RNA sequence: AGGGUGAAAAGAACCCCCAUCGGGGAGUGAAAUAGAACAUGAAACCGUAAGCUCUCAAGCAGUGGGAGGGGGAACC
RNA sequence: GGCCAGUGAGACGAUGGGGGAUAAGCUUCAUCGUCGAGAGGGAAACAGCCCGGAUCACCAGCUAAGGCCCCUAAAUGACC
RNA sequence: GACAACUCUCUCUAAGGAACUCGGCAAAAUAGCCCCGUAACUUCGGGAGAAGGGGUGCCCCCUCACAAAGGGGGUCGAAGU
RNA sequence: UCGGAGAGAGGCUCGGUGAAAUAGACAUGUCUGUGAAGAUGCGGACUACCUGCACCUGGACAGAAAGACCCUAUGAAGCU
RNA sequence: UUCACAUCGACGGGAAGGUUUGGCACCUCGAUGUCGGCUCUUCGCCACCUGGGGCUGUAGUAUGUUCCAAGGGUUGGGCUGUUCGCCCAUUAAAGCGGUACGUGAGCUGGGUUCAGAACGUCGUGAGACAGUUCGGUCCAUAUCCGGUGUGGGCGUUAGAGCAUUGAGAGGACCUUUCCCUAGUACGAGAGGACCGGGAAGGACGCACCUCUGGUGUACCAGUUAUCGUGCCCACGGUAAACGCUGGGUAGCCAAGUGCGGAGCGGAUAACUGCUGAAAGCAUCUAAGUAGUAAGCCCACCCCAAGAUGAGUGCUCUCCUA
RNA sequence: AAGGUCACGGCGAGACGAGCCGUUUAUCAUUACGAUAGGUGUCAAGUGGAAGUGCAGUGAUGUAUGCAGCUGAGGCAUCCUAACAGACCCACAGACUUGAAC
């Protein structure tokens, strides 16, 4: 339950990257719905 | 559906009352015995003048279980009171007269039962 | 496992599910507009069509029913004395689900309900 | 390998069949959207193996790629959604192009087996995968319904592969074997198919005579 | 437990982003990448950029040999 | 002799023995070897077996114990 | 938001009813008010609410105090504290 | 017996805030063999793209408290 | 009965095992958490039962023993905290073991090694007994290897869609009773054939909702108490999730239903052989060949080209810079 | 570019990624394909006789209208509502050897 050792640098940077990278690849989604915002027919934001 | 630790009528004057059933014989299952069965019933209670007393472990038959029961034709029987007819290994009861319906399938298996019956239905 | 059960459920207990489904369809009727979570969106849509619908039937026992359903007691009878004549042969499909920007705080997907 | 060439058609529910005999038996309903007809076949000289592969379900065009309806049309067939192949003894006497079958010949091998993609169950836990047993329930216990233990102690060192862990249930096609035939109606082009085959009503499902 | 902007607050007029938090110019000062959680600023630890390199791998991870390539044109 | 230490239950191997059951990688003593305090090569790996004793440098050579089909050096060399 | 496994707080479970288990532990089950009856023992106080059995919802009616309760009749549900 | 379905709170995913004990460094395979005589770290063979998330707990002689059982100390203390 | 070896084998001898009781005390006291149950393994055989065989003091039916055989199987209970310690009822049989007397970072704590207390006994006494007796909070949000599932990048050398061979790996090939053979053979009779067919089961495995049912907090209906909708009627709320109850479609389940363990074919082990010398007889063997086991391999069923040995082919996609 | 991914509508798919099917003039027409979710209309199915009014009853309560009424995550029909707007990744002929045929 307890961890036994300390993870390196190399490890550790590995995930926090792939957190990070989780967050790249939601946003070209947001800039989806932007370049789709900038004026438009649509049905949304009203 | 009889578990081994059930309390069964009879359906016959053999002289039990009720009996416990105790490790159904033939099929390997046991875990479950149900119509055309055997049962190896150690009697409970009978009536006191009889040659099966108390406690007296014998060998029966189920005729009647609550649970459901299949047919051919597609029809289902199922009566209200889980009952058995003490048997001997070698053929007919030692209970002469016969109570209630039995199914009329053990017959092939039973002759000598459903013959006695007053409702082989 | 899910499969097959198709009531739509909110992040809450039956009863309050219920009363959530009631208020929320009241103020519907009420404005118009409406600002909830997508979820409680489809949950309403069907309710408040079974009230349109209940109302294009304006008979008394109808009209008990609806009583029953909606809190706000004038709304029922501003509302079935007056949508036979708007959702005349709309027939069926009378909501509208104009969504929007998520809620600053959960970035829960937001929507906004219409009647038409 | 398989006995003959086959066919696919889709579960329609169940139901059944009075037999005129007066007895009682279950069938489920086999039907297809659209008809299977064969779209290739393969030697074993240009490729390595024979079989003949046959297309379910047509469809629009818009709903199939390039590559699809390129394979398709230059067999000279219909567009179809499913499509797989009978690999069979090598004894194909085939036109790969639209020979379209029929079930003129499953009535006579009245025992046909079927391989059907199952239902899925999500990820199912160990008493219900791999038919485990629980802890008592009572007594002060504690542990119901996990897993129990795994392996030994220091020797093993480890968990054997292959230990009847908990994970996903369904979802991979199995077969049916041996199950036989039962009165079909070719106006309707309906299968009465005794038995409880792989999936709720509405899935492919192949069908092809035994392999006794 | 909590010390050390500057020699002198000369501690930042004015402008812009501006919920007046925090900044970029302008200005002061020799210097403010000395600007107020400000004097030298090590190591652990957190990033960034450039050079070469790892996805059939096996290792207290270094060492002797050095393929291929990059550097200022034999040494790293 | 002076000035000063550390050490005080060693281990195994060979031999002669006691105890044990001529059992123990057991225990106990006597005479030697290695380890302890000692590297290196053979033994696949492997304190206590074999050769052997490490001041350093050498992209020089001859051998010991052991070895010469491949992984690893060296005859898949001779004849009985 | 979704609604995996699994732990907990809970409801139900066909047929059997302790076979589970160290032990029916934990659940479930009785239960209120009237009315009949209440044993072995005993210090003769107790046991004893022993045990066990029955009715009880609403309407109508007159009596017994004639405040309650009881008697008669009816109606309803599968089930009447 | 012999499980099963269900509602709630957690688990799961997304937005916000954000600990812990442990931690020589770990680039942290299986079987056998060896070895302070029960090794991912040595030898031979097999096996294995890199790296996530959920899930279980057989190992890392896993964490916790310089064992509380046993013994010792010309230890301490209580009682007779 | 005679007959050493069908069977038991006195007297003595020679081994393998490693699991009982032990001997040493080598690791571990800055800690390696004990007995027995639950759940889940997996392995060994010297084999209990199912497959085949000799020999039998085997007429048959039972056997007794050995031989190859671990693929499978190896019940439910009563008593005890207590694995052949055991009676009951079966059953084909109801094995012995290893896995830190498997498994407490998975579970219980009945026992033992805690503090209370008492009985017998020892001790004048405090107290004590590997004697007994009643009570006595066994802690945990996986870093890594391991395992079950599932993904992503990247490799597959242009880039992609489908279909796919299959090296490899996995699950399953299990087992009883009846009937025909036939009351036949065999037997003085009692009894009563394993050569092959046919059915019913059993455990198990894969599925499925047609039926029977469980739950179904979508739903309908009865109803208790109360508050609200002005009021009567009709409704709504409330009662650890819905008050308590009846009924239930779909879903998921089973005590329900459907199916499944195969013509299989090839090598074999024990064994029986065929031809036949070494050895001018013989011998299953030395040459060569035949039969034959639930055991091995393929077949069956499910994955599977990350099989970096990265396969195959019929379609697509663009050569303008 | 072929293909994708995202987005949008959801599922007999699913812990999340996965999968799978949609994504509107959502045909029109002379024998199968273009209804994805909702709503609506109808039918299976469940429960079981609604409300109001009338009648019979002094009153509980019954009775007729009436397999009605509330149900309608299942079946088809229906474009009424929503699959609008988009956005993004993806490229130019696939180095080096000989062999062979014209």
């Amino acid at each position: 339950a307890v961890p036994k050792k300390r993870t390196s640098i190399y490890k550790k940077r590995i995930r926090k990257n792939i957190w990070k990278k989780k967050g790249y690849w939601a946003a070209l989604k947001a800039f989806s719905l932007a370049k789709s915002l900038s004026t438009g027919n649509s049905k949304s934001f009203f | 559906m009889i578990q081994p630790q059930t309390h069964l009528n009879v359906a016959d004057n053999s002289g039990a009352r009720e009996l416990m059933c105790i490790r159904i014989i033939g099929a390997s299952n046991r875990r479950y015995a149900r119509i055309g069965d055997v049962i190896v019933a150690v009697i409970k209670e009978a009536i006191p003048n009889t040659p099966l007393e108390r406690s007296e472990v014998i060998r029966a038959v189920v005729v009647r279980t609550c649970k459901e029961l299949k047919r051919d034709n597609g029809m289902i029987i199922r009566y209200d009171d889980n009952a058995a007819v003490i048997i001997d290994q070698e053929g007919n009861p030692k209970g002469t007269r016969i109570f209630g319906a039995i199914a009329r399938e053990l017959r092939q298996k039973f002759a000598k039962i459903v013959s006695l019956a007053p409702e082989v239905l | 496992m899910k499969h097959g059960r198709k009531i739509h459920r909110l992040s809450r207990p039956a009863d309050q599910r219920r009363a959530l489904l009631r208020g929320l369809t009241t103020q519907l009727l009420k404005h118009g507009r409406i600002k909830t979570t997508r979820a409680k969106a489809s949950a309403m849509r069907k309710y408040v069509d079974k009230m349109i619908t209940l109302a294009k039937e304006g008979s008394l026992h109808k009209r008990r029913q609806a009583l029953g359903f909606i809190y706000e007691k004038q709304i029922v009878h501003a509302l079935f004395a007056e949508v036979p004549e708007r959702y005349g042969d709309r027939n069926g499909g009378y909501t509208r689900i104009i969504r929007t920007l998520p809620r600053r705080g959960d970035n829960a997907p937001m929507a906004y309900i219409e009647l038409v | 390998v398989d006995a003959g060439i086959g066919v696919m058609g889709t579960k329609l529910g169940m139901m059944s069949f009075f037999e005129e005999d007066g007895t009682v038996v279950p069938v489920t309903v086999i039907g297809f959207k659209e008809g299977n007809i064969v779209t290739q076949v393969k030697t074993e000289s240009t490729d390595g193996y024979n079989a003949v592969q046959v297309g379910y379900e047509r469809l629009r065009d818009r709903k199939l790629t390039m590559p699809e309806r390129g394979h398709l049309n230059k067999a000279g067939v219909i567009p179809m959604r499913h499509l797989q192949e009978f690999r069979l003894v090598s004894v194909d006497d085939f036109t790969p192009s639209q020979k379209l079958l029929f079930e003129e010949l499953f009535k006579e091998g009245d025992m046909v087996d079927i391989s059907g993609t199952t239902i899925g169950k999500g990820f199912q836990g160990g008493i219900k995968r791999h038919n485990f047993k629980r802890g008592l329930m009572t007594h002060g216990s504690k542990s119901h319904r996990a897993l129990g233990s795994i392996g030994a102690g220091t020797t093993p060192g480890h968990v054997y592969k292959g230990k009847k862990m908990p994970g996903r249930m369904g979802g991979t096609k199995t077969k049916i074997r041996k199950l036989k035939i039962m009165k079909i109606d070719t106006d309707l082009r309906v299968v009465m198919i005794k038995g409880a085959v792989p999936g709720k009503p509405g899935n492919l499902l192949r069908l092809a005579p035994a392999k006794i």
